[PDB]
């Protein structure tokens, strides 16, 4: 449709491309718009800055919220904090004044402003953490606080949570980029993988399959496969299942089971619980699709998972009892 | 073929052709051919009535001097094969004057002279040398070297002709297809590069059968195991070649057998998306 004015048609196209998981295509389309159109309106310029900071396009060079966020990210990448803090303060002031100038009267309008201020606060916390040094305990406490707050955001809409997850992913990528080779790098990589899988479930619960696929792609880019498959293989299998690719997900999960049951050796209780979860998921998938009679699949998967969970329940941890109850 | 090439405008080719007619037609083989051929009702009788060693072959540069010199390459191959003592038949020895000026004759008689030489081979003396030279030629072609398609298509025609030759010893068609000690994966990839999908698939099946037989005799084996073994030893994955053959051939349901819909590699996913016309997810996959 070309009858829609270009003032909002371009914004709608860019938003649809963002929600479709297309980043490089969006960047090239925006470059084409820059080539064909010289002047930039505030809305399209704000979308340009949003795409620049979201896609880590550092090559591209009052200010909008996305412009301030991109400037703060660039300053953080350059080990500059004064301009970073000033930009965050200016963004906070601009957002507050813009929010309070209108007539309000609607709760739903507060959600975007709250999400933007939460993103600014998270960036402030990251800057405070990265001001002088990074330690394992600080990263662990930051991650557990983020997970707790995300639990407080379970009932929130995905539209108000997607920018938060994107900013967290960008922050973790920046920390990975500027981390010296040590065990701290491994800890940050594990935290990044856990954040990506949490984002994968978060987007899967909202009928979205492109963002989980991008998260799995990033995990594959950073993490590497080995003899012992981690939980991100199971997350990839679930994502492929959500994409109506039942055969591929079943094959991947069967390969995971074949790898786990032959080289388990009780190496880690986390491996045991993820094996139980994989067995339960495979049993549920076979029950739903009915590719085999229940008699063999039940004994192969469900009872195996039950006995695996029950044979090593000496710790009585929550992460084990919840899995046992689910099985 | 001599009669067909006798009626061209060029004079050197027809002079060479008539000299060949006078040469072969004057031998006992020509007399026997006339005796057998007199019974048929063919005007060719009226047309032809008035007309009644290893040291020179081992050279890496001789086999692949292919820099816009395909004609020179086939000509020098034919000359080096005819001047050696491998050739025995008079008709397979006196063709030198005419094949030197005709390009297509070299291509159409190279398999014939190869078969004639291998017929008289003893203790596989010529067999091993020819197999090694042909394998080296195929490896040179597979190099990243930018050779013109005429050489590969001529070699494919030669291999196809040799596959149909009956082995003098007792054997089956499987032994017939192995006239030379070769692995057919490289030849299959070459045929794929020449859009010869059927021959490439047949050669891939032959190579898989050979590998299975070798494993069975070694012991006295899924598609993934064969693909990884080929990647480790040869350097070319058989599964990808089979998928490409099954896609480019246009067969409705053939890519799924090689791993379609069950392979984690992005390439197979893209091929399945294109095949199933799932363009919406395909674009996301290419961008991602
Ligand atoms: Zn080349």
């Amino acid at each position: 449709e070309t009858a829609i004015p270009s003032s909002t048609r371009q914004a709608g196209i860019i938003q649809a491309l963002q929600n479709l998981g297309l980043c490089h295509i969006l960047s090239v389309y925006l470059k084409g718009l820059d080539y064909e159109n010289k002047d930039w309106c505030p809305e399209l310029e704000e979308l340009h800055y949003q795409a620049a900071w979201r896609n880590m396009q550092w090559d591209h060079c009052g200010t909008s919220y996305h412009e301030s966020l991109y400037n703060a990210l660039q300053s953080l990448r350059d080990r500059e904090f004064s301009t970073f803090y000033e930009s965050l303060k200016y963004a906070r002031v601009k957002e507050v004044e813009e929010m309070c100038k209108r007539s309000l009267e609607s709760v739903y309008s507060l959600y975007p402003t709250l999400s933007r201020l939460q993103a600014i606060g998270e960036l402030e916390s990251i800057g405070e953490l990265f001001s002088r040094s990074v330690t394992h305990r600080q990263l662990s406490e930051v991650y557990i606080k983020w997970q707790k707050h995300s639990q407080l955001l379970k009932d929130s809409d995905f539209s108000f949570q997607e920018p938060i997850m994107a900013l967290r992913t960008v922050i973790l990528e920046i920390l990975m980029e500027k981390e010296m080779d040590n065990s701290q790098r491994e800890c940050i990589k594990d935290i990044l993988t856990k954040h990506l899988v949490e984002l994968s479930i978060l987007a899967r619960t909202f009928k979205n399959t492109q963002l989980p696929e991008r998260a799995i792609f990033q995990i594959k880019q950073y993490n590497s496969v080995s003899c012992g498959v981690s939980e991100w293989q199971l997350e990839e299998a679930q994502v492929f299942w959500a994409k109506k690719e039942q055969s591929l997900a079943l094959s991947i999960l069967k390969q995971m089971i074949k790898k786990l049951d032959a080289s388990c050796a009780a190496n880690n209780p986390s491996l045991k619980l993820t094996y139980t979860e994989c067995l339960r998921v495979c049993g549920n998938w076979l029950a739903e699709t009915c590719l085999e009679n229940p008699a063999v699949i039940m004994q192969t998967y469900l009872e195996k998972a039950v006995e695996v969970a029950g044979n090593y329940d000496g710790e009585s941890s929550d992460e084990l009892r919840n899995g046992k109850m689910k099985a | 073929y001599l009669n067909n090439t006798l009626v061209e405008d060029c004079v050197k080719v027809r002079s060479a052709a008539v000299t060949c007619l006078k040469n072969i037609l004057a031998t006992k083989t020509g007399h026997s051919f006339w005796e057998i051929y007199k019974m048929t009702t063919d005007p060719m009788l009226a047309y032809l009535q008035p007309f009644r060693p290893f040291e020179g072959l081992d050279d890496i540069n001789l086999w692949i001097p292919l820099s816009e010199n395909h004609d020179i390459w086939i000509k020098t191959l034919t000359c080096a094969f005819l001047d050696s003592g491998g050739t025995k038949c008079e008709i397979l020895q006196l063709l030198k004057p005419m094949c030197e000026v005709k390009t297509d004759f070299c291509q159409t008689v190279l398999p014939y002279l190869i078969h004639d030489i291998l017929l008289q081979d003893t203790n596989e003396s010529w067999r091993n040398l020819l197999s090694t030279h042909v394998q080296g030629f195929f490896t040179s072609c597979l190099r990243h070297c930018c050779l013109d398609k005429k050489s590969q298509r001529t070699m494919l025609a030669v291999v196809d002709y040799m596959r149909r030759q009956k082995r003098p010893s007792s054997g089956t068609i499987f032994n017939d297809a192995f006239w030379l000690d070769l692995n057919y994966l490289e030849v299959a990839k070459v045929a794929q590069s020449c859009a010869a999908h059927f021959t490439a698939l047949l050669y891939a099946e032959i190579y898989a059968d050979k590998k299975s037989m070798d494993d069975q005799e070694k012991r006295s084996t899924t598609i993934s195991s064969l693909s990884e073994k080929s990647k480790e030893e040869t350097g070319i994955s058989l599964q990808d070649l089979l998928l490409e053959i099954y896609r480019s051939i246009g067969e409705p349901d053939s890519l799924y057998g090689c791993g379609g819909g069950k392979m984690l590699q992005p390439i197979t996913r893209l091929r399945t998306y294109e095949h199933e016309a799932m363009w919406g997810k395909a674009l996301v996959t290419y961008d991602l």
